[PDB]
């Protein structure tokens, strides 16, 4: 091929890896990769630039974001502003795309049998109205405001300011309306032609695509050729910055920090040179694997054995081609705020010992073989993810080496980890500390987002005690991993086996569901335990407890733990109104041991009065914290509590939190463990004896230790949802203090969940999903956060909206109904073509497969927990789906403005429409759930 | 016990349809 | 009719059924006879009820409006049942402690045509509304399974599990 400059030899890959892959550059300078699945339902494809918003011009900040932003409302060979999304949306697909300082990623998926006629357009995408402009300002300013009250990003972007501020990096990335609009109309900047001039940034020699679909290799190779080949090349250069942005007057240097919530901080930050031409030893990531340590004889152990820390994070951080950083963030305690100097200096004391121990060669060795093994057995990716993810590392890596290259380790190296232990040093390091503890000790603000903030020079006197730090005789090298997997052989599939999970054993004491893995066929296993107890979540206290002696017990086994976590083999632990829930995934070939010894701390815990003072003051914390969430969120826990029968709110956990005493608490634990049920769901690379073993074995270690005892049935209680009236409307009204943004959500109950109804509700919102984002986000910027979709719970579902902008929610509501009226004007008006294309766009949405073993279980636990047990709910739902007519009239005049069933209830959380009634103001939820029947629960299976 | 992907603020897709 | 004409059993009670702020009407019957034949007699005589509402005078029926009122208005002859009637009113928690006036003042405003068009649409065999809930017990003996003409009755859902029966139905509300 002419169009073809050159083709890459073979692309390195897993060999359990089905995936075809073929690389190639073409004449223009594209880094093209094509990947062939012909067994996946979605496909999808990838552009990635490298440019980002570093390359922002000085008096137009965000001007990359913006124009991100701007792409997706029409190109000129298809001027429409939503007819990309609207076409992937009627084609079973997404879209979306992200602007790193370096990188401007755009990324999409649609269904198997349209890859062409969505690529097309993408294609058209980098191949500017000025309505479209000023409307999408206010989208890119509620994103910013919605990203103001965020401390991760109040201190980025104050450690992008406390540099240089002649550098680049010092610029703000995402803009608003200000840099946007106010200030280039002030000063009589056309921002569409700014648009135009850089779209002198947008050539082929700076992008790489990556396209997966079901097609062949050489079907791929000719569209991508053909669609492609066109772009024209400008060769510009990448941008470097060898210049770092902290220069000798930013290093040394203290910053007090207040944040919005009560959190306490600590970050200590190294300025390092670009390691990314080092992909091959990743000094950085041997440095962080033992700074950040938190096994036996690590930093973070010593720490949390002074009462000083909790968690601890220490690695490499990316900063740009021609610089980089290397962070250690902590978490400080009441004590470890005051302790701050001893914390950094045991922190120069670990690295210290670091250098003079030298470099492990077995460390690196273990490093590689652990890599090795979890990129051989790694979980198939999702199509969007894994395109966007390799066309953003496109840049980095040749063809041949770009699946393997942040993964696998060839080179040992130590000159660099002991160049880099050189540059770790007291007189390159600087010093945050965020504590609420500052408040009104400040004197600086931030421009962009407010923050107060005071800078000190470190004293000299603390840097010489930093210079002179000893060797502590409590940092010890971590020592051979125990948790390392040797065992890889899959058991072979027994005759029983069946394509849904099966009830192996029903007994008083436990249920077990049982699978073993036919699809995937990889050495791992996901096991999940439900623990049933009344004692849960009988009162705020003893939810209190429950979370609390969970956190204990997370927080005690952390270290021990820490080593299987890097071995391969994790696990979750989290409290649930009906009980506690335990998940270990991972590979099986050490999972029943761990497992042995949680349940062992599960039966033996003993309770540290230190730990426990800690941990509760951090529960209290967060508790307090909540007040700080996003209006949106508010809605959404706000209508759960409206919702559910019994729940109790976080004010009432948090005046019960007090009450919590150790006696109290470590009485609670046998209470608690007295009387049990358990439902488990075993499905991975075991058989059904290993499962009983396992099982069986869980009970033993139960009631050996912990006497427990089986639950009786008619104790089974589960929650109903609160029944609202026909044709009446509630609204609960509180305020968000910190938030100056608004937020609302509108909830319509149904009748109940059966195939018929979920077929309803799902096919409405498939044709309500682009319709509404367009309407309440593209066109009317209402604001940046507009969502829609059904809601289920405790067997009841419904539709929901959820929007979080500056106007009033009563305003936001009108809009959403007139919004309603239109989808009844267009559906009646939609033709039998387009609501059949509706049918078929669902269809390969629910008919989706899952790509690896945790989704999979994930939805089998899904099916377990609201105890409706289908597991074939997709064929006959879907079965029933291709039947539906254009039912949903009638459906939308029987559920959804003067509807006999209208079941309406919306949260509004402070900061031509039709005519809507007088609303009910709920003021205690209490008494509105007493004056309101409950549902039905859903009949087992 | 090592900075993971993404773990900055920096990762902004364009709309939030995919959560929750 | 139940006991002094058919002589079912010994014991024969009906009437209002109130219990966590929802009410009914209910009745009791120990006998013999099966629990299936004295369903049926007890259809019949509500059938019988509704042709005597039916035929019933305006007179006699002013005369139920008035005992039902005297009953109503009935004063407590001592403290604990003027205590008894307030304690039942706070346990309710509807703390209408001035029931009595109001309800009975309402008593002396209804009429047949309220009373026949509530047993049509409440209590009849073909009512839109009805919500009936027989409870059986066989005798001792009984192994396990001239007169008015009674109503076809629908084939009756039979209860297995109590638990599995409150799972799969919904829940009154709680008067404010
Ligand atoms: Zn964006």
């Amino acid at each position: 091929n002419p169009a073809i400059k050159r083709i890459g030899n073979h692309i390195t890959k897993s060999p359990e890896d089905k995936r075809e892959y073929r690389g190639l550059e073409l004449a223009n300078g594209i880094k093209v990769l094509l990947i062939s699945d012909p067994t996946t339902d979605k496909s999808s494809a990838a552009l990635d630039v490298h440019i980002g918003s570093l390359s922002d011009p000085p008096n137009i900040a965000g001007l990359s974001h913006f124009l991100q932003h701007m792409l997706f409302l029409g190109t000129k060979k298809y001027p429409k502003e939503n007819e990309y999304s609207q076409f992937l949306s009627e084609h079973a697909g997404s879209s979306n795309a992200f602007t790193s300082g370096e990188h401007t990623n755009y990324y999409f998926d649609v269904s198997h049998e349209h890859l062409e006629g969505a690529l097309d357009r993408f294609a058209q995408f980098f191949l500017f109205d000025e309505s479209a402009k000023d409307r999408e300002v206010n989208a890119v300013d509620s994103e910013h405001e919605k990203n103001v009250m965020n401390d991760a990003w109040r201190l980025f972007q104050l450690e992008k300011a406390t540099g240089n501020p002649k550098h680049p990096f010092s610029k703000f990335g995402t803009g608003n309306k200000y840099t946007l609009e106010t200030r280039p109309n002030q000063e009589g900047i056309d921002v569409r032609q700014e648009l135009l001039k850089f779209h002198a940034y947008y050539s082929s020699n700076l992008m790489a695509v990556v396209v997966l679909g079901r097609e062949s290799l050489d079907d791929l190779t000719n569209l991508v050729v053909k669609l492609f080949s066109e772009v024209e090349n400008k060769n510009v250069p990448l941008p470097e910055f060898p210049e770092h942005p902290f220069q000798e007057e930013h290093l040394k240097q203290l910053y007090k920090i207040v944040p919005i919530k009560d959190i306490r901080n600590l970050y200590v930050t190294f300025p390092i040179p670009d390691l990314q031409k080092y992909y091959k030893s990743n000094p950085g990531h041997y440095l962080g694997h033992l700074i950040g340590h938190e096994g036996p004889g690590s930093l973070l152990s010593e720490l949390k054995s002074k009462g000083w820390v909790n968690t601890l994070v220490g690695g490499q951080k990316e900063g740009a081609r021609g610089f980089m950083f290397f962070i250690i963030n902590v978490d400080l305690t009441e004590e470890g705020l005051l302790h701050v100097e001893d914390i950094i200096l045991h922190m120069f004391q670990y690295i210290q010992k670091l250098r003079a121990e030298g470099p492990q060669e077995w460390v690196f060795q273990e490093l590689k073989d652990l890599n090795a093994v979890a990129f051989r057995f790694k979980d198939k990716e999702r199509p969007r993810g894994y395109t966007s993810k390799i066309a953003g590392i496109l840049h980095y890596y040749p063809l041949e080496e770009v699946l393997t290259a942040e993964y696998l380790l060839e080179e040992f190296r130590p000159d660099l980890i002991e160049m880099v232990l050189d540059k770790l040093r007291p007189e390159n390091v600087r010093v945050a500390i965020v504590s609420k503890s500052f408040e009104g000790k400040t004197d600086r603000t931030e421009e962009w987002y407010g923050t107060q903030y005071k800078q000190e020079a470190i004293p000299d006197e603390v840097i010489k005690k930093w210079q002179n730090a000893d060797l502590n005789g409590k940092f010890k090298l971590p020592t051979k991993n125990e948790f390392i997997p040797t065992n890889f052989e899959i058991l072979p599939l027994e005759k029983e086996a069946t394509p849904y999970p099966a009830l192996i054993k029903d007994t008083a004491m436990s249920k077990l569901w049982f699978k073993q893995d036919d699809k995937f066929f990889l050495p791992k296993a996901n096991l999940n335990f439900e623990f049933f107890s009344p004692f849960a979540y009988v009162d705020p206290l003893h939810s209190n407890m429950a979370y609390l002696y969970l956190e204990l017990l997370k927080d005690s086994l952390n270290e021990y733990a820490y080593a299987a976590e890097l071995a391969g083999l994790s696990y979750d632990l989290q409290n649930t109104i009906y009980g506690m829930y335990l998940s270990v995934k991972g590979y099986n070939d050490k999972q029943p041991i761990l497992l042995k010894k949680i349940i062992e701390k599960m039966a033996t815990f003993e309770i540290d009065e230190k730990r426990f003072e800690i941990i509760k003051e951090a529960y209290m914390r967060s508790l307090n914290n909540f007040r700080a969430e996003q209006p949106h969120q508010h809605a959404m826990y706000y209508l759960r509590l409206l919702m559910t029968e019994v729940a109790w709110t976080k004010d009432e956990l948090k005046e019960a939190l007090d009450d919590v005493t150790l006696p109290r608490l470590k009485a609670f634990i046998p209470q608690l463990l007295s009387r049990l049920h358990i439902e488990a769901l075993l499905h991975g690379n075991i058989t059904k004896q290993a499962a009983l073993g396992i099982m069986q074995m869980v009970e033993d270690t139960l009631i050996e230790h912990a006497h427990t005892k089986p639950l009786l049935p008619s104790q089974l209680v589960r929650y109903r949802e609160v029944q609202l009236p026909d044709r009446g409307w509630f609204v609960y009204q509180q305020r968000n203090e910190v938030h100056n943004n608004s937020g609302i959500e509108i909830y319509y109950q149904t009748d109940m969940q059966s195939t018929s109804e979920n077929m309803f509700l799902e096919l409405f919102a498939q044709i309500i999903s682009e319709p509404a984002f367009n309407t309440l986000r593209t066109k009317e910027q209402l604001g940046y956060i507009v969502f829609s979709g059904p809601r289920r719970a405790n067997g009841i579902q419904g539709l929901r909206f959820i929007i979080q902008s500056e106007k009033p929610p009563h305003y936001l509501e009108s809009r959403v109904e007139a919004f309603l009226i239109t989808m009844e004007k267009s559906i009646e008006d939609m033709t039998e073509e387009a609501f059949q294309k509706h049918i078929q766009a669902l269809a390969i949405r629910r008919l989706d497969k899952p790509k690896k073993l945790s989704a999979e279980s994930a939805k089998y636990w899904g099916e377990i927990i609201s105890q409706q047990y289908n597991f074939d709910r997709d064929n006959t739902e879907v079965a029933y789906l291709k039947t539906l007519t254009k039912d949903i009239i009638k459906f939308y005049k029987e559920m959804l403005v003067d509807a006999p069933r209208r079941h309406k209830v919306s949260v509004h959380v402070l900061a031509q429409a039709p005519a809507l009634p007088q609303p009910e103001v709920i003021q205690n939820m209490t008494e509105f759930k007493r004056g309101l029947p409950l549902f039905p629960l859903v009949k087992p299976h | 016990g090592i900075v993971e992907q993404c773990c900055t603020s920096i990762c902004s897709l364009y709309q939030l349809e995919n959560y929750c | 009719t139940l006991r002094t004409k058919e002589q079912l059993g010994y014991i024969v009670f009906s009437g209002p059924r109130r219990a966590n702020g929802i009410q009914g009407l209910r009745f009791i019957i120990q006998s013999e006879k099966p629990p299936h034949y004295l369903e049926s007699r007890v259809e019949a005589f509500l059938i019988t009820m509704e042709k005597s509402i039916e035929d019933m005078t305006e007179e006699a029926f002013q005369k139920h409006i008035q005992a039902l009122a005297i009953r109503r208005l009935d004063k407590p002859k001592k403290l604990s049942a003027e205590s008894a009637k307030y304690w039942g009113e706070i346990i309710s928690q509807q703390y209408n402690f001035d029931r009595d006036n109001t309800e009975v003042a309402y008593l002396k405003t209804l009429t047949k045509e309220d009373i026949i068009k509530f047993y049509k649409e409440m209590l009849a065999v073909d009512a839109p509304r009805r919500h009936k809930v027989s409870v059986h017990v066989l005798a001792r003996e009984m192994d396990s399974n001239n007169l008015s003409q009674a109503p076809a009755l629908p084939q009756p859902e039979v209860i297995q599990n109590m638990t599995e029966f409150k799972r799969g139905l919904p829940l009154f509300p709680l008067v404010k």
